[PDB]
């Protein structure tokens, strides 16, 4: 059988978690805003010549429900931590998500990738070096993406899988 | 000689692409003939217009119920059901075409297309063909599946016949 | 006096029953008049034929997207969206009729009907009405929802208007 | 907010787990056979005066995937064990689903309920007394049902919530 990898997409509302996921899964761009309750998807892909099964949980960013994130952080194996490069507050929100994942997992060593999304947009407010420095301090990879052009979409999900493999030492 | 048949696949009525199959009549002639004849509609019924009701990414695409169009129906050209012809061929990888069933000797019209090796079905489901052209269309169909197989868009056999 | 509107609900086209609502025009006149007019269709558009796209048992039934029929649309009689009128009224229990939104001052046409007390929505969603008759129809609609709100049958406002 | 409970229906294929679950959830009877992969349902009810949310996991009884039943068995708070009163084999299998659940969950005492299904059929192969005597031994309730006529459905699941609460 192929190995299944439980990926969880998190971040503030409106950053593009769902658009990133739907690009991965269905290869088109959701231009409309359908704020998420909770959605799960499956896709088989070849990463490093190895076929595996991605199980993607697309989560709600709604701050009102922040204390109910624990259950899915408990079961998730790796986390895509998404902000939008044109929304400074979504970038600031990253700290809270990471801290919560560590707290809920009770570990400093959790597979995660920092994703700066909407990089097709001209009105940037978060510097690439800003994000690289933070990802560096966290010890995790950083990838700029656009769910609209598809830039970096595969790289972000595949990189997260590579981080899971690594943390499992396999 | 092994015949070849085709499905033209549509997504919510929009053409997706053509999948062709080699049918192993040289090992499972009765089972190959059934699928062949249901793809041409030459007995007055068959696959044209039916849908793929179960798509589970990483495993398989299942369809063939043209009597009820809900995943419980189907009939063969031999009656409601016919026997497991043999289990010579195995579920070796993507593209394998095999019969669905609800126990021994309950083959009808429902079939599945493997998108991975599924060896635990060996000796239980009769393998009778393989994708020739259009594996990429079967892959594209997985875009609309889910863990329990419910599909997010309606996937249909808009046309089908013999090549 | 406060107006009263009705929805005739259908499930995969089959009649389920009528629910009626009192609209609290005495306390939220602008929001009440939007829902009234959308129920009559008198502006040339409105609820008739649209679906309840999101049904979450234990919490609420949500509908009102008659422009995209996919949960992202809808529009008010005042423009695409209008401001929050007031938050005087609370989500006190089953039957409460309240406006969906995407944050402050983004009311359109989408609305929800509570099937339980949802107090944490107070001050965030404008409550403007309550089920008068047919709350058991709303209860019946939960049978077709799910945890994330996707419905298992097409739940439609087959007809609607003012009483 | 109302308390949520996690129920899990199990048994050999064809007994009527889905037919029972769907009758509980939708007040619809399924006369056609659509064997299950995995389905989840949500329903609010009032049991002994307390509103609660039932989260029900409807499983497949295919022996092939016993290994992964285990995960189901981990998360579930209690278990409806269905056999069919015209299916002796599904009754023999009941022992097996029981052993597995006791194992996976590591206890001898898991909220559990035996269900003799399809009691509408004139044929019968598993006497009421057989299932009574077997339920007695294990220490759990026994309810005969008919999804076709809707007999016993609610009792089975509420009795099961009542068995959870007791053990809870
Ligand atoms: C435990 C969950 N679970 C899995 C499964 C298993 C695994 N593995 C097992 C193997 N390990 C390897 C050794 C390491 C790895 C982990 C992972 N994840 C899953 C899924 C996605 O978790 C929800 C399955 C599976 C299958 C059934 C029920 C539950 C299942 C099931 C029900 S009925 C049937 N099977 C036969 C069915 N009959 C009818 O449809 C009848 C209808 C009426 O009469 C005409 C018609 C039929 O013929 N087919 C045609 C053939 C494939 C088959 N359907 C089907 O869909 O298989 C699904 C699937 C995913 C391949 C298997
Ligand atoms: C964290 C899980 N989770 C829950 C939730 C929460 C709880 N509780 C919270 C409260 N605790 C009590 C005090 C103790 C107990 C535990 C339990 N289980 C769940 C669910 C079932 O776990 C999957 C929810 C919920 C809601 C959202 C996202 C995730 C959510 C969410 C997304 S968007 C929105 N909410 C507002 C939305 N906006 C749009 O649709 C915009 C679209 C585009 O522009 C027009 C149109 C809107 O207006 N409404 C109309 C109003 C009800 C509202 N939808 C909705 O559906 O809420 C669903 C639900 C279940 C009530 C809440
Ligand atoms: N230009 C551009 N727009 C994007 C991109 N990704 C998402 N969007 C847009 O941003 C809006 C929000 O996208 P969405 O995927 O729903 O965000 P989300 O993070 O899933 N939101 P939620 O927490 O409410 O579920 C939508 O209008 C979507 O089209 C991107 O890479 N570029
Ligand atoms: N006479 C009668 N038939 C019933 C009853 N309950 C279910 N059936 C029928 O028995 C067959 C099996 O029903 P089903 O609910 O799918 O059983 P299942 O246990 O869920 N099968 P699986 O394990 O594969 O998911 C169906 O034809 C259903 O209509 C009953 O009380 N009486
Ligand atoms: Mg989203
Ligand atoms: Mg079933």
């Amino acid at each position: 059988g192929m190995t299944e990898y439980k990926l969880v997409v998190v971040g503030a509302d409106g950053v593009g978690k769902s658009a990133l996921t739907i690009q991965l899964i269905q290869n088109h761009f959701v231009d409309e805003y359908d704020p998420t309750i909770e959605d799960s998807y499956r896709k088989q892909v070849v990463i490093d010549g190895e076929t595996c099964l991605l199980d993607i949980l697309d989560t709600a960013g709604q701050e009102e429900y922040s204390a109910m994130r624990d259950q899915y952080m408990r079961t998730g194996e790796g986390f895509l931590c998404v902000f939008a490069i044109n929304n400074t507050k979504s970038f600031e929100d990253i700290h809270h998500y990471r801290e919560q994942i560590k707290r809920v997992k009770d570990s400093e060593d959790v597979p995660m990738v920092l994703v700066g999304n909407k990089c097709d947009l001209p009105s940037r407010t978060v510097d690439t070096k800003q994000a690289q420095d933070l990802a560096r301090s966290y010890g995790i990879p950083f990838i700029e993406t656009s769910a609209k052009t598809r830039q970096g979409v595969d790289d972000a999900f595949y990189t997260l899988v590579r981080e899971i493999r690594k943390h499992k030492e396999k | 000689v092994n015949p070849t048949v085709f499905f033209d696949i549509a997504v919510d009525g929009e053409p997706l692409g053509r999948v062709s199959f080699e049918l192993f009549a040289d090992k499972v002639p009765k089972t190959a003939e059934n699928f062949r004849a249901l793809s041409t509609g030459e007995k007055g019924f068959g696959y044209k217009g039916s849908c793929f009701h179960r798509i589970i990414p990483g495993f398989m695409c299942q369809g063939g119920d043209f009597t009820r169009h809900n995943g419980t129906g189907g009939k063969s050209i031999y009656g409601e059901k016919f026997e497991d012809e043999n289990f010579i061929l195995k579920h070796t990888g993507p593209g394998i075409l095999s019969m669905a069933n609800a126990g021994p000797n309950t083959n009808g019209s429902q079939f599945f297309i493997c998108t991975a090796k599924t060896e635990w079905l060996d000796g239980k489901h009769v393998v009778f063909g393989k994708v020739k052209e259009g594996m990429n269309i079967v892959e594209a169909m997985e875009r609309f599946g889910s863990r329990n197989g419910k599909t997010s868009k309606k996937i249909t056999i808009a046309d089908c016949g013999q090549l």
